[PDB]
């Protein structure tokens, strides 16, 4: 089965909020899947849950037929060589230069000859268009170049699934235009699946193939690109087209205008 | 009572943090005693917590000895005994203020700023990305820091007592007119080795186990937003400062009971 | 496995090309190249980035003692990575 | 003259960078002007400079005929009753509730009767659609409601110019859809000018009237809405349409591919 | 020399911060001595720095008196003078440890966490928006905090010496078998008022002027990003801790010279 | 200035309506309203938010002792602020 990731029926709740009731999603091979919801409820939550940081309270999660929160400590360490992530701020070790950061996990997971290791990480900086920033400390990176360097750090051990923890936020359309161009090649070339999880409708629709809109705790109205462009449901019309007031309220629940301004 | 249920949340909550402090530290020092990687990794951490903490100890160490040599000089002269100064500041430093004040300033400089580096490293998710690198950080980033403390502070105390006792030998001997050969002479037969000299280390090395553990735990469960991390820093200084005096009163009962 | 042969003037290669099988073939870098002029790409099943870079090193030091090495038999996965890392002509011509 | 804000020829440079050489902009009355950019090269810089936080090194800035960095301490305090700002994170005093925050500068700049003051600030929370969040501390505000509360705090002393220090970043299209609806009324009703300064092309163009694109230190290619939609200059085609590589480089300046990967 | 030009940048830089510290504080306490606004505004600040700092002082104050009563009990018995304990811990607290240790812990809890609230208030631009409100914050937000310190710490010392001297009266009198009427009796004619009792305040009130000023200055020129603010907190604790001992050695020279 | 007159059954108002001129008219709240039935909006040049709220208070406590006050002479700036703060019918009818 080409379905790389499949969680059956996950039931979360930290303890007071009850996020994620009856969620379900399939991620097949060769795809660029896309998850989009309100804003600030799933993003770092689901991605550490799908990675094996946070254990669920219900359901089963597949990665080519293996349950994720049932493996050993050592065995789930071994499957981490397959999948990798890319955080919203970019996770770079500050007490290094940008060469050693992108060349870090090669020294932690394989044995390589020193002139060979130096060369094969140098070309991969060209693969993100960041060869010239070769020996800079991760402070003078101006944000835009910071995400691309962690992206080259992400493709290290030939990963087959790369989680994109909101690559698109707070950036310039030239910088958003760069990141859609790079992420288009990395699924076409190398056959890498990527789970982009964000909320940026006119950019994520130019690359997705099977979106999943997580409006409420449910997974309501998921589908392909042009199918969700015509679904007249009031939730998905309000979200994708940016309607000012639909089922999501404009105002807040309050009292009447008779005792609040007339004391 | 309605208010006694608000304490029922706390009595469970405040004990689970003690469960997290043992469970984090127990995972930090078990399995793979590798030394090829850590030996250059640890010596960079001693530049962080040992060398930068060295200057504040010596420049404060001369001020304690000069004060005790000044203030002690009045109390001996009213009891008319000049020679007792050498067996006073040697006595007072090597068993009371040596372990207690040096551990306070170590909680000040190295105690707080270690907690800042931990919580910031989770705030930018350098911790949460290292799990994707499949390297367990508690043996990787915590145990280089934890051994960097308990090795340091005994070597931070012996530099403190020595430069402390040298400044005490200035203001009494040189400025306040006492013969130099008489001052060390009462100090020679003053203190023994078995229940005084190693006893200074026993008070100091048990402080380093607490302060380094109480610092690096608060970085591990702090709220990663920018508000909660500075809250955790000023929670680290106040909690170590009770634990140094909560231990010293116990550790002065056994040695002198 | 990374079994490999020679024809006396042309280096052959067989088996798979991974980043975990390539270190003994790095140990052969002067007895491996013998004035080589061609590289077969005969029985490769997967190519990796470092195995491409190992391939890129063997052609490169086949200069300055030997020939200008011809290329053949590529399974058209390496050509995808060729323009991906925009490799120039003088290090990889076809 | 209807030109509220006009800076003649401002020459900045903190000391090592030389930002803002030969900048010039006019802001007339009744307008919704808009300033763009590349990615962090003016945003908090120009707005505190236009407010009288940072003094220039050259030029003259007008607010109905008065030079801004030449007034007294007391006189420039008095003109602050006219203009106000709205920061990118939302500046709320944390040690209060949301009622006292929006009712703050009324207690600092005018004398009002206590039941009258309580009522007139209550209705203004309805004006941003935030009456129900009446007595909340500014921690449980979920970001989206945080900017709107500072916006109601912004319209306090009947302001005639409200500086918008990037209202649109990192937010949901429903939340972006709310903020374009509110800011449309507040220029139509009340005649308030607003200087929106951001980089979000498919949202800022739906409201602007005379944009000013600050690509480099110069103010190159400024104009109206549809005029800048057809200007074929390579800078403004790359920025507004999000072209991946134009005059702005794709890669970094570096060496040749002969000694970096061949040591 | 090439390396002596790197010091030429610092010798100008490190003196301009002293110029900023005077210039900020001078603007903080000049003009409009209003009292209608500040009197409820200031009393909320004493809940911040006085009440929360009260608990750490008393629970540490009992440990200092119990240690000095324990450790001092051995030194008197080897010189065979029981009654001197009352004129020892009263002597030692009221002139040496009272002003010095209480100011250390005050720099610990209230010294650091005040600096966090200042720099955070510039980090979210609550400071930079208050200038758009045309209210000068240095008289508005700094001077309620600055007077909240120098009023507090003298009242933090007199609570410290009292609960310190009460715990000293436990372990010597009750547990280590000394008559209660004899202990206070040597303490009655021990210390005078003119050069001892007010002298404790003079050492303490001049510490509060430094620690509150050195704390609230570091919040005013810290780098507003989340990295620079926690750097400034651990720069505040190390700089106050030198200034308390850099002053006390001077202030023990005048009183006892 | 916020000069104002009565007709014996109808409150008149003149001058400008600002948030700095309205405090003496707050002091008249029971001798000001005398069973009023109409409000002129005769010589207003500018209206403010609190001056609208002062206007909103005078009509409201003109209930429960007096009439249901009619409205006239509005310069169509107040109607902009009417639907802006979405004021209901029973506090402001026209
Ligand atoms: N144990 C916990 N750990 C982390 N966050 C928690 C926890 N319990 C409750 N929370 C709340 O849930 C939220 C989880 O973080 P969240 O997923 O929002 O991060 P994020 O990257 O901002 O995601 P998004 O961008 O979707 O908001 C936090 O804002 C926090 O307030
Ligand atoms: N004295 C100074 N004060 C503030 N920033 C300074 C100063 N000197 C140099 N800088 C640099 O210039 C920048 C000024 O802030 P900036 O205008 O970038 O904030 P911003 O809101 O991120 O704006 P933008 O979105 O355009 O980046 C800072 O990032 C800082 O690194």
């Amino acid at each position: 089965v080409a379905n790389l990731v499949d969680m059956r029926d996950v039931s979360f709740t930290r303890g007071n909020r009850c996020i994620f009731d009856n969620i379900s999603l399939t991620v097949p091979r060769g795809k660029i899947t896309a998850i989009m919801g309100p804003s600030g409820i799933g993003k770092t939550t689901l991605l550490r849950l799908i990675g094996g940081q946070i254990a669920p309270d219900h359901g089963e999660i597949l990665f080519d037929g293996e349950n994720i929160p049932a493996m050993s400590r050592s065995r789930l360490y071994t499957v981490r060589k397959r999948m990798s992530m890319l955080f919203q701020s970019g996770a770079l070790f500050t007490d290094m230069n940008v060469f050693d950061n992108v060349a870090y996990p090669l020294r932690e997971h394989t044995q390589l000859p020193a002139p060979l290791l130096h060369s094969t990480v140098m070309m991969k900086l060209e693969a993100v268009g960041l060869r010239g920033a070769a020996k800079l400390m991760p402070s003078e990176l101006s944000g835009g170049m910071a995400r691309r360097a962690a992206l080259a750090r992400a493709i290290a051990l030939e990963p087959d699934l790369i989680m994109f923890d909101q690559p698109f936020v707070g950036q310039d359309p030239i910088t958003m235009g760069v990141l859609v161009k790079l992420i288009s090649e990395l699924n076409s070339a190398l056959g890498v699946t990527c789970v982009v999880v964000s909320h940026d409708v006119p950019e994520v629709l130019s690359i997705a193939d099977h979106a999943w809109i997580l409006a409420d705790k449910k997974i309501v109205a998921h589908g392909s690109a042009q199918a969700l462009q015509a679904n007249p449901d009031p939730r998905v019309r309000q979200f994708l087209d940016g309607i000012a007031d639909g089922p999501v309220p404009f105002r807040y629940p309050a009292g009447d205008y008779h005792a609040d301004l007339l004391p | 009572l309605n208010a006694l249920a608000s304490l029922g949340h706390k009595g469970i909550k405040t004990l689970r943090t003690f469960g997290r402090a043992g469970l984090m530290l127990f995972n930090a020092l078990v399995g793979k005693p590798e030394f090829r990687k850590h030996a250059p990794l640890l010596v960079r951490q001693l530049y962080n917590v040992g060398v930068l903490s060295m200057l504040i100890i010596v420049v404060s160490g001369v001020f304690i000895g000069m004060v005790l040599g000044l203030q002690g000089y009045l109390v001996l002269t009213t009891y008319s005994a000049e020679t007792s100064l050498g067996m006073l500041v040697a006595l007072s430093l090597l068993r009371e203020l040596g372990p207690v004040v040096a551990a306070l300033l170590f909680a000040g400089r190295a105690g707080s700023a270690l907690t800042a580096e931990i919580g910031l490293m989770r705030a930018t998710e350098q911790l949460s990305s290292m799990e994707m690198m499949a390297v367990d950080p508690l043996r990787r980033v915590i145990s280089p820091r934890f051994w960097a403390g308990v090795i340091s502070l005994p070597l931070l105390t012996v530099i403190f007592v020595a430069v402390g006792i040298w400044g005490g030998s200035l203001v009494g001997v040189s400025w306040k007119g006492i013969d130099s050969g008489f001052f060390w002479s009462a100090m020679q037969n003053a203190v023994d080795w078995r229940m005084d000299l190693v006893n200074c280390l026993i008070k100091s090395v048990v402080f380093a186990i607490t302060v380094t553990w109480i610092s690096l735990f608060n970085g591990y469960d702090a709220i990663p937003t920018s508000a909660g991390i500075s809250r955790a820093t000023t929670r680290t200084v106040v909690h170590s400062s009770l634990a140094v005096l909560g231990l010293d009163f116990v550790l002065t009962a056994l040695m002198f009971g | 496995s990374l079994s490999w042969m020679q024809t006396g003037d042309t280096l052959a290669l067989s088996g798979e090309l991974d980043q975990d099988v390539l270190l003994p073939l790095w140990e052969m870098r002067e007895e491996a190249v013998k004035g080589i002029t061609c590289i077969d790409l005969s029985r490769v099943s997967r190519v990796d980035t470092g195995g491409l870079a190992l391939l890129l090193h063997l052609i490169d030091l086949a200069k300055k003692q030997g020939n200008n090495v011809t290329l053949q038999g590529v399974n058209d996965k390496v050509y995808t990575l060729a323009k991906l890392y925009n490799l120039p002509a003088d290090v990889l011509p076809r």
